[PDB]
């Protein structure tokens, strides 16, 4: 939420997205298609694993303790015995509640945080050849064939070659 | 209680090494034959209905 792409400027998710977390969808004159980004999904699980981690399969061992359930009205030493565990109950229930609530709002502020990074790196790479229409997409000012879609999701776009052609269209009359 | 009318009452003590367990008496003793050996570790009770499974 606190990034704001995340049900913010990207309007909605894409169910049909099934083999990653994050991905790239494009238009151009060769036709329209998908492509999960790998490395911001995995980012993002190893956060959430990392979280798992530490709460999954890490139990305490407790032993002989103290009673905690009684036949016989006892008074002064068996309330406090029921008080003490008490206290306690309502203490590690405390916890985990605000546990909870913070791990979960810490988990769709990181997982926002991905998907913006992901978009900023993205607006890096096109420099002066692409812009921002608002919603998480770019105008690419240039013919763009399937190669060249490919080339920004791998990373070795190279707005140089570009440039001068999207400049052109980018700054018509 | 189960046609008595009569009571037993339980204690118990325990006698470090080197000490010496001494029994006066002039009646209604209920002697011990003996002594149980005492441990620590991570032993306890519960009490439940449950049945054992393998
Ligand atoms: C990225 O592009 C380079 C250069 O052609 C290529 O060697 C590599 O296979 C590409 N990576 C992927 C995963 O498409």
């Amino acid at each position: 939420g606190i990034f704001g792409a995340i049900a913010g400027f990207i309007e909605n998710g894409w169910e049909g997205m099934v083999d990653g977390w994050y991905g790239f969808r494009h238009q151009n004159s060769e036709g329209r298609g998908q492509a999960a980004d790998l490395k911001s999904t995995q980012a993002a699980i190893d956060q959430i694993n990392g979280k798992l981690n530490r709460l999954i399969g890490k139990t305490n061992e407790k032993f002989h303790q103290i009673e905690k359930e009684f036949s016989e009205v006892e008074g002064r030493i068996q309330d406090l015995e029921k008080y003490v565990e008490d206290t306690k109950i309502d203490l590690w229930s405390y916890n985990a509640e605000l546990l909870v609530a913070l791990e979960n709002q810490h988990t769709i502020d990181l997982t926002d945080s991905e998907m913006n990074k992901l978009f900023e790196k993205t607006k890096k790479q096109l420099r002066e050849n692409a812009e921002d229409m608002g919603n998480g997409c770019f105008k690419i000012y240039h013919k763009c064939d399937n190669a060249c879609i490919g080339s920004i999701r791998n990373g070795t776009y190279d707005h140089d070659v570009y440039r001068d052609e999207a400049l052109n269209n980018r700054f018509q009359i | 209680i189960r046609n008595i009318p009569s009571r037993i009452s339980i204690y118990w003590t325990i006698v470090k090494p080197g000490d010496i367990l001494l029994i006066n008496s002039t009646g209604n003793l209920i002697a011990p034959r003996g002594y149980f050996k005492i441990r620590s570790g991570k032993s306890s009770i519960m009490r439940s209905d449950a049945p054992i499974g393998k």
